[PDB]
């Protein structure tokens, strides 16, 4: 405004405009993706607890690696931690059945 | 006024932008301790939710109690159970630990 | 704050309501997500 | 914050069992989105008229 | 597939409370579910077992199936609603014996009358 | 445009809506399918003034 | 459907009777379930209504 007379000074100002509401428009764009993204998320959440925390689980890889025995939740910055306590096996051996 | 009596914390502070840019962090839904409450019932529930049929009553039993059924529920016999209860716990203490 | 620039926004019909709309509805969507899921983590009965 | 019933643990061979002396049903509505409504565009006509 | 062709054991993820029956009618854009629950209510607290053992026989235990054994001497009750009945091998399984359960000497249930 | 840049076969891609799905694609051929094309315009029968 | 074991037959009992299964599952006994069928049913009506 200080530099320029309207017909060259409203030109100028668009631009500035054209680039702000595209800076606007992929903002908006992405808080919807994330938010979408977070609410999938959330519902995972609900399952693992109801799964993992509130029961004992008997699908392979849902909760932790191993067989499940026991999770707890606790409270992580944008979420929620699950800590899945499994049983691991080692030592195999073979034997006739 | 964290902001202004003290200013930005280091280059790039984008949390004393918001006043500057014109874009504004909203608080949560729950404050801490309301999200730690929810976790700690939680936990609290684990050994007597975990038990039996239905979800509507609750076996107010020792965490201990509960990992020896979720371990026999998964192959290990009792008798193994019985002998190794000092053996079992330390192994969950050091996955925990 | 500058007027000449407001003026010339305008003419790009209610861009500012869109914005303002959309992220309000992203942001409910946050406090429906938590409400949920801490309905569902919380217990009927409990030790203490 | 809506705290559960608590239910204490016993130092016994027993435990306590916190069980339901009276029920009812009731009906958790749900609604689950499965389309969009479809739309197409004459492109052309939009931009240029 | 889970909630409708099936009764759910899968806890909230059909509605809340124990599920029993779930319908389905459509909606504007998708499927509207109503999901009939069990809502369990005035709780009460009893003692209960963990199992029951012959005092006289120490290896013959028994464990309730789907319930709990309770004390009023021991009767069984379902898990979800409090009504005790007599412990019967309709309602127990036999066990390996345990350090928790009990050691029962007088009214001992027919599953232990042997 | 054949291999000798020779042009053998065309569309004219305002003929017909079918034309119009052809050059849409910028194909002669095309999967079989329901798709929207070009509206039919209303044109002027007169002015007023 | 929600009867017995496979996804293969069909059980064409009444309704009433697939309540009582399905309560009978979750831990309600049947000595319970079959002095209060009115009761139930009531309170499932209710629900509904
Ligand atoms: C109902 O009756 C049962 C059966 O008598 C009773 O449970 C038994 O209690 C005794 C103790 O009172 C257990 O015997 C020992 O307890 C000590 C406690 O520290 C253990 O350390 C011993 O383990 C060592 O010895 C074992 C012998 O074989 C070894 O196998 C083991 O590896 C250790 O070396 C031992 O357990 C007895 O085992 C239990 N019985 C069962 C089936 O668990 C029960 O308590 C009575 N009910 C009530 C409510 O009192
Ligand atoms: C009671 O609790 C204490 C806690 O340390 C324990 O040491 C004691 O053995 C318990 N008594 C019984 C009967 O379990
Ligand atoms: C169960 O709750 C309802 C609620 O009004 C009450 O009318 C009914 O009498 C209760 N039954 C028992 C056994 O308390």
């Amino acid at each position: 405004i200080q530099r320029l007379d309207p017909p060259e000074q409203d030109a100028q100002i668009d631009r500035l405009i054209n680039g702000r509401l595209t800076t606007l428009n992929a903002f908006v764009a992405q808080q919807l993706v994330r938010s979408e993204s977070a609410a999938l998320s959330a519902q995972l959440a609900k399952d693992k607890v109801n799964e993992c925390v509130k029961a004992q689980s008997k699908r392979s890889g849902f909760c932790g690696q191993g067989t499940h025995i026991v999770s707890f939740v606790v409270n992580a910055p944008n979420g929620l931690y699950f800590m899945h306590v499994g049983y691991y096996p080692s030592n195999h051996i073979e034997v006739v059945s | 006024d964290d902001c202004m009596q003290q200013g930005p914390a280091s280059a790039r502070d984008l949390i004393c932008a918001q006043y500057v840019a014109g874009y504004k962090v909203l608080p949560p839904l729950m404050d801490v301790n309301m999200e730690a409450a929810y976790t700690s019932s939680l936990l609290g529930s684990i050994a007597g939710v975990g038990w039996t049929a239905g979800l509507s009553s609750f076996a107010a039993i020792p965490f201990a109690q509960s990992i020896f059924y979720r371990l026999n529920g998964v192959g290990i016999t009792q008798q193994v159970l019985s002998e190794n209860q000092k053996l079992i716990a330390n192994k969950f203490n050091q996955a925990l630990g | 704050g500058f007027q000449k620039c407001e003026q010339l926004l305008r003419e790009y019909g209610q861009f500012c309501s869109k914005i303002n709309q959309a992220l309000h509805g992203a942001n409910l969507r946050q406090d429906d997500s938590v409400r949920n899921l801490f309905a569902s983590v919380k217990s009927s009965q409990s030790s203490p | 914050f809506n705290h559960p019933i608590q239910v204490d643990q016993l130092n016994s061979s027993y435990f306590k069992l916190s069980i339901p002396t009276n029920f009812s049903f009731g009906v958790t509505q749900e609604y689950i989105q499965t389309t969009i409504q479809k739309v197409t565009v004459d492109c052309k006509q939009y931009v240029c008229n | 597939n889970e909630c409708v062709k099936a009764q759910s054991k899968r806890s909230g993820f059909c509605g809340q409370g124990t599920h029993i029956v779930s319908f389905v009618v459509n909606a504007p854009n998708g499927l509207y579910f109503m999901h009939v629950g069990y809502y369990p209510s005035n709780h009460i607290e009893v003692v209960s077992a963990y199992g029951l053992c012959d005092a006289a026989n120490p290896t013959n235990c028994i464990a309730p199936v789907n319930g709990y054994f309770i004390k009023t001497e021991w009767s069984y009750t379902g898990s979800s609603f409090y009504a005790p009945e007599p412990i019967t091998s309709l309602n127990t399984k036999y066990v390996a014996p345990q350090v928790t359960y009990q050691n029962i000497s007088t009214n001992l249930p027919p599953p232990l009358l042997g | 445009f054949s291999v000798d840049g020779y042009i053998r076969r065309a569309i004219d891609c305002g003929f017909n809506d079918l034309s119009q799905l052809h050059c849409s694609y910028e194909s002669f051929d095309v999967e079989s399918g329901v798709y929207s094309v070009s509206s039919f315009e209303a044109k002027p029968s007169g002015s007023v003034v």
